[PDB]
RNA sequence: CACCCACUAAUAGGGAACGUGAGCUGGGUUUAGACCGUCGUGAGACAGGUUAGUUUUACCCUACUGAUGAUGUGUUGUUGC
RNA sequence: CCCACUGUCCCUACCUACUAUCCAGCGAAACCACAGCCAAGGGAACGGGCUUGGCGGAAUCAGCGGGGAAAGAAGACCCUG
RNA sequence: CGGCGGGUGUUGACGCGAUGUGAUUUCUGCCCAGUGCUCUGAAUGUCAAAGUGAAGAAAUUCAAUGAAGCGCGGGUAAACG
RNA sequence: CUACGCCGCGACGAGUAGGAGGGCCGCUGCGGUGAGCCUUGAAGCCUAGGGCGCGGGCCCGGGUGGAGCCGCCGCAGGUGCAGAUCUUGGUGGUAGUAGCAAAUAUUCAAACGAGAACUUUGAAGGCCGAAGUGGAGAAGGGUUCCAUGUGAACAGCAGUUGA
RNA sequence: AGCCCGGCUCGCUGGCGUGGAGCCGGGCGUGGAAUGCGAGUGCCUAGUGGGCCACUUUUGGUAAGCAGAACUGGCGCUGCG
RNA sequence: ACUAAUCGAACCAUCUAGUAGCUGGUUCCCUCCGAAGUUUCCCUCAGGAUAGCUGGCGCUCUCGCAGACCCGAGCCACGCA
RNA sequence: CCGACCCGUCUUGAAACACGGACCAAGGAGUCUAACACGUGCGCGAGUCGGGGGCUCGCACGAAAGCCGCCGUGGCGCAAUGAAGGUGAAGGCCGGCGCGCUCGCCGGCCGAGGUGGGAUCCCGAGGCCUCUCCAGUCCGCCGAGGGCGCACCACCGGCCCGUCUCGCCCGCCGCGCCGGGGAGGUGGAGCACGAGCGCACGUGUUAGGACCCGAAAGAUGGUGAACUAUGCCUGGGCAGGGCG
RNA sequence: CAGUAACGGCGAGUGAACAGGGAAGAGCCCAGCGCCGAAUCCCCGCCCCGCGGCGGGGCGCGGGACAUGUGGCGUACGGAAGACCCGCUCCCCGGCGCCGCUCGUGGGGGGCCCAAGUCCUUCUGAUCGAGGCCCAGCCCGUGGACGGUGUGAGGCCGGUAGCGGCCCCCGGCGCGCCGGGCCCGGGUCUUCCCGGAGUCGGGUUGCUUGGGAAUGCAGCCCAAAGCGGGUGGUAAACUCCAUCUAAGGCUAAAUACCGGCACGAGACCGAUAGUCAACAAGUACCGUAAGGGAAAGUUGAAAAGAACUUUGAAGAGAGAGUUCAAGAGGGCGUGAAACCGUUAAGAGGUAAACGGGUGGGGUCCGCGCAGUCCGCCCGGAGGAUUCAACCCGGCGGCGGGUCCGGCCGUGUCGGCGGCCCGGCGGAUCUUUCCCGCGCGGGGGACCGUCCCCCGACCGGCGACCGGCCGCCGCCGGGCGCAUUUCC
């Protein structure tokens, strides 16, 4: 029963929840495990990166995040192409790939390619028998500058362009934003019925005369 | 702690704290929000008006960042930038404004709430407010759009 | 309750948890079976009729009925008021 | 309803067996706020307790069915949900 | 639950199945308005889905057609009554 | 003058349901602390022993006991019982009472034996009366069958007897 | 927050420098009955939501320790003479 | 009627600690404050919500805080009943 | 000697001829989770919070503690209003101008208005002093009046969003069924120089077994015809007399 | 995200997804279309190398499957075939011998081992208790977890710590060799080839979902297309756009785990609790069955478990004995209450019991029984360093223009002092000196906090401290040995 003033509550305890209830005692002992299974993995694979495989820069979707950019799944094989790299090899060498990616624009595509020379510059190729270094890297730079990295390939930072204060013109000075902002609304509200009466008003005038 | 409850105190006492009459049956009343427009009529509309009936149009599939637009006003526009930022604006010999990035500091649209320092600014926002331009103008800085 | 027969001095009226069921009886009402009449579409109902239908315990306390005893007169007995 | 028959009755009596009874042995249960003598008063309008009076004498035995609104069952009647 | 599954049925109207009444004797009267049951579809009214036609750009709308049943018409009380 | 302390003055004091405060009231466990207690005797229990507090309760003496326990500052509860026809266990009155009364019946002597109404043997008197209280099976039981021994418990008295 | 002087505003009202309202300065304390008392204000909130009784007023009823109202007090919740 | 002492729907386990506006119970001490059985609405009349009555937490203010012993040196608080 | 009926409970009313209670010991009933609301304590504060993850000899304690900062994603708060498209919270004075037309173009200032109350604070004429005086040195107390006024309250204005009524202007890379603006009412859980966030505790309400015990029932899946009811199969059994 | 969009007698109630941040991260294979002399696969005999999960190689005018389609290339990310150019780039499989010894320090499994008091005196039934152990303190400690042992033990024992030791077995990591396979990769151009049907989709019905003119699933009916089809959260027509490519298949990790095997731990319970079950417990027992289902721990350190005598037929007793204890005697640790027996005291006709007030008796308590103490002074009779004041030494307290330092707080100057020779930050400006198209990353300048410094001025010695003085106080050692001082 309500009583007095109160926040009308609908509890969700209706559907026998005591059956299924997920305790967490196993939180710390799960980080233990992961951690292990880490250091398990880094060891592993001794002078390649912990983290895994270099990711791409890539956009975030929708338009409350489309200011930030974070880590994709695969580069491109439209990058990988400029970028010289075969879509076999890429992944033998560390490099991921996404198939199913494509590129809209060239900054994205330019900026992704980039990234790879930059990679590829930085990479170190061990050749497959060390007594006969074929074409992969000379012993002096992966005798000692090998090291496994820690953390993730080149990580995605976000990059603000800083603007120097600048003399305000007229031109910016005599732009009405608000104005400009509420026509743009109505032009695009109204640009299809515009077409429509102009199309049936066109149909009148190429007939007005008979 | 148990040990500062009411439970404590009210050993010995046999209707522990329920009334002897009335007692403390299962439901009373019913369970939950039960009779809101029959017998608990008078709370549901004293407390909760509005609470029964629709209103409005329904949308199926709502997706909140297609509306995502935070607001900054004008009285913490200043706020975005560095305090060195402004007193080199402010003691500047040329009337070079300093450019505020709301859309890179978060926000989307500038709003006109308060009043701003006299001094040139340029501001670049998705959107504005009619009185956050005039009140931008008033003080002989610019607003530029951005997408 | 009633009514009649007969006797009689008279056949007055009442109470006691409408005295009295671990006192009885169980004829009546008032379970379950069943029949009739009326009512109800029906299941079924009827201060309407009819028939058949388990009446358990006292050894406790008191009360009462009887039966030993108990206190005091040193013990004990007889006769007594 | 009639004949016959008879202790159904007038109107009760006597006898027999087994008990009950007393003893040796053996040995429960129900029930139990505390308990247990009455009259009147008042009181939840029928008291074992309270008030006012009557009064009150250890421990017990055999019976008894007036009371304990006795025990047995969270009334089956009636109403409410 | 289901299978062209099973019982009556190793049966065939002097047989199976469903009812009422309750030996024999003597009788079993009137009522088909009501509610049931049943016979006939006769132009027939209503009547779903599907199908047919039309309008529309389509969704859709409209119209035409018209199965059982119900209405309409007979029978029936050892059907309920 | 533990200032969460100490001191002064004035008025006031009923209480169900209920609310609040205080508890140097009480139980159990944890973190600290008492250079705490204890086989020269812990817990528990008993006590016509001495006291303290309004009270919840607590301290000390005596006895029993034989290995652990407590104060203070915080923390945490499965934390306080007279009731629930409460649950489990134990024990009274009733009470040496009801009762050991369906189917006629036992008696004498002897033996064994510590012990005989009940066992065994003999004698007598009775009963079942062949549709049996007789003689044998089915189902069911499962060793109850047979011999020897015992007299704990059981055979609602007893037993020297017994399924 | 009273009274009395001036002055200003009004798009309301209007013969009128009218009326009304508001606003702005200024001056007036004998604090404009008695008595008593320190007031104002917010949040959260339990229990209760069967009542009963008495004086008096009062409705129904023959009446009721009946049923129903008004006022105050009480019992409930309260001991004491 | 009977269907393993169970029948107007057996027994066993589980859903299940089913629900109950109804009955019963509800565990230490002291101190302070302290009720309601009334209003309105409810398939409401043995129950709730709601206002009222209660408690707790406060907060905003008023009289001043007087002379180190002592000693006042027309006018005597916001406001309330 | 005086006083003293048996407790618990429901009840207007219990000592009740109202119910439970023979006695004793042990057990025995408002709990935990989640979500709210308000109050209180703590930290930081227009911010706050790492709770999920990661890094640290992987581990007696330690499953703890510490750290991250381009791990603050995100939650809550910092902006409301409208069904929505959407829109979205600064005014007061001195002026020169159209015509200061109840209004349009700018300057200079200041920065959320005003009235009435308002703790506190400030100024303060005049008083309080010693062995006394004509003459000023330093500060202490009382003080009529006056001033700035916190929080908060009442009121009047102002601003934002919705919606009505009236009406006239303005803007242009789209001259439009375009966009913007005003005045006067009214609807809003608004603004009007933030108060929140996290943690802990208490109380209250709620969903959960929900303070503890309690139905008559409902559903699912199994076990029973050793009793009984009935059909079938295969066995067994029933003196002596009367009527005729 | 979010108790949100939405569903809901729009009531009670129900209720996702996308984006974002993380854990993990891995991709692929057919059919078809094609090309390649079926290139393919199974089985059976023979030989050799092997056994340890049965494989490899070779042989068979040996069988069979298979053109109603095996294998190789190839799969939507396109693919194939030709040319032209460029690069030879190096794969996996099972052993032989041994390293780095597998690795947070063994990779796993098993076995056996590794410090130091039973020292002295005492308590006790027994002690692991108590006191001590000169050299800074018994000994070890990388071991002071735990358990056992007649208490309570780091050193008595097992263990515990340790990148401690030894032995046995098993598994995967590189080199040289071994047996054999193993067949070309990329770019450009040209010519070709490209897809899953009673399926999609539509109607209807039923269930399901937050999915709302119908989210998904299924039954029935209809039943496809190929610039096609699906989706684009409101039914429909036209139109543009976006996105994917269904009706075939495989795939580790992050995730779940009240059963099982083996472990570790706990602010949990402590024999009516905790599992029903601490024990011959799913046992005894109950029911025809399905099924239901308990109660029940403790002598003692050690049985040393009462020899023997005595009465009785025995149970059972009286002695004796063991033990620290049987007032621990085989359901035996302790041993409450209810209830019962006996003893002692008191009392008794208004059932007991209770509150207040006394009185009597009794058991105990009070070291009760000649009643306290202690400060000063007076008087008496005795002792003794030594009383005061001075000297020396030590140590404290307080004060001192800072006497002298050490400094401390706040400012203030030149920055000599730091992007080489001091930091950290800035939404502040730049090469107009430096490596990426007139388009980045560095390096600089400036600013803000700084840092230690060279020094000075202001306030102060502060509760941040020292040295000197001055005063005072205390203590120790002298002298003071008597009208002082003390007992
Ligand atoms: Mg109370
Ligand atoms: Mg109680
Ligand atoms: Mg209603
Ligand atoms: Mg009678
Ligand atoms: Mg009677
Ligand atoms: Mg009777
Ligand atoms: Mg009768
Ligand atoms: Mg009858
Ligand atoms: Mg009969
Ligand atoms: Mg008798
Ligand atoms: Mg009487
Ligand atoms: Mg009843
Ligand atoms: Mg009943
Ligand atoms: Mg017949
Ligand atoms: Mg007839
Ligand atoms: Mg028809
Ligand atoms: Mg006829
Ligand atoms: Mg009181
Ligand atoms: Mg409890
Ligand atoms: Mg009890
Ligand atoms: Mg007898
Ligand atoms: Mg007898
Ligand atoms: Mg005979
Ligand atoms: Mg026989
Ligand atoms: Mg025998
Ligand atoms: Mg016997
Ligand atoms: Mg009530
Ligand atoms: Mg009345
Ligand atoms: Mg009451
Ligand atoms: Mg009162
Ligand atoms: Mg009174
Ligand atoms: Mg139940
Ligand atoms: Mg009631
Ligand atoms: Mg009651
Ligand atoms: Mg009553
Ligand atoms: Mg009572
Ligand atoms: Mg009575
Ligand atoms: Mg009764
Ligand atoms: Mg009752
Ligand atoms: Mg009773
Ligand atoms: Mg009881
Ligand atoms: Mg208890
Ligand atoms: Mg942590
Ligand atoms: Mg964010
Ligand atoms: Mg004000
Ligand atoms: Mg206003
Ligand atoms: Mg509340
Ligand atoms: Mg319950
Ligand atoms: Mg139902
Ligand atoms: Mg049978
Ligand atoms: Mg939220
Ligand atoms: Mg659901
Ligand atoms: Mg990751
Ligand atoms: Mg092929
Ligand atoms: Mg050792
Ligand atoms: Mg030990
Ligand atoms: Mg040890
Ligand atoms: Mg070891
Ligand atoms: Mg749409
Ligand atoms: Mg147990
Ligand atoms: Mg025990
Ligand atoms: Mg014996
Ligand atoms: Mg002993
Ligand atoms: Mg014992
Ligand atoms: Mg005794």
């Amino acid at each position: 029963a309500p009583s007095r003033n109160g926040m009308v509550l609908k509890p969700h305890f209706h559907k026998d929840w005591q059956r299924r209830v997920a305790t967490w005692f196993n939180q710390p002992a799960r980080k233990i495990r992961r951690r292990k299974a880490r250091q398990a993995k880094a060891r592993r694979i001794a002078p390649r990166p912990a983290s895994g495989p270099i990711r791409p820069i890539v956009r975030c979707p929708t338009v409350r995040y489309h200011t930030k950019v974070r880590a994709g799944r695969g580069f491109s094989l439209e990058e990988l192409r400029v970028a010289g790299i075969h879509k076999k090899v890429a992944r033998t060498i560390g490099i991921s790939v996404d198939p199913r990616r494509r590129n809209k624009s060239t900054e994205s595509l330019q900026a992704n390619v980039q990234r790879l020379k930059e990679y590829r510059s930085k990479l170190i190729l061990f050749p497959r028998k060390p007594s006969a270094p074929k074409k992969g890297d000379s012993s002096a730079e992966e005798l000692k500058l090998a090291t496994q990295l820690t953390g993730p390939v080149m990580p995605v930072r976000n990059v603000y362009k800083k603007e120097k204060a600048r003399v305000i013109t007229e031109e910016e000075k005599n732009f009405k934003a608000f104005a400009s902002l509420r026509m743009a609304r109505a032009n695009a509200r109204l640009f299809g019925i515009r077409a429509k009466r102009a199309k049936e008003a066109a149909e009148q005038d190429v007939e007005k005369k008979k | 702690p148990s040990r500062l409850r009411k439970t404590r105190k009210l050993r010995g006492h046999v209707s522990h704290g329920h009334g002897r009459i009335g007692k403390h049956r299962k439901h009373p009343g019913g369970r939950g929000n039960a009779g809101g427009l029959h017998h608990h009529r008078i709370n549901f509309d004293k407390y909760h008006p509005g609470y029964f009936g629709k209103v409005g149009m329904k949308h199926y599939h709502l997706k909140r960042n297609q509306s995502f637009c935070p607001t900054v006003n004008l009285d913490k526009l200043w706020t975005l930038v560095s305090e060195q930022t402004r007193v080199n604006a402010a003691k500047n010999k040329t009337g070079a404004a300093p450019i505020i990035d709301v859309v890179r500091s978060g926000y989307y649209k500038v709003l006109g709430k308060g009043k701003l320092p006299k001094q040139p600014v340029i501001v670049k926002a998705k959107f504005f407010s009619r009185r956050a331009e005039e009140k931008i103008k008033s003080v002989g800085g610019a607003c530029v759009l951005v997408a």
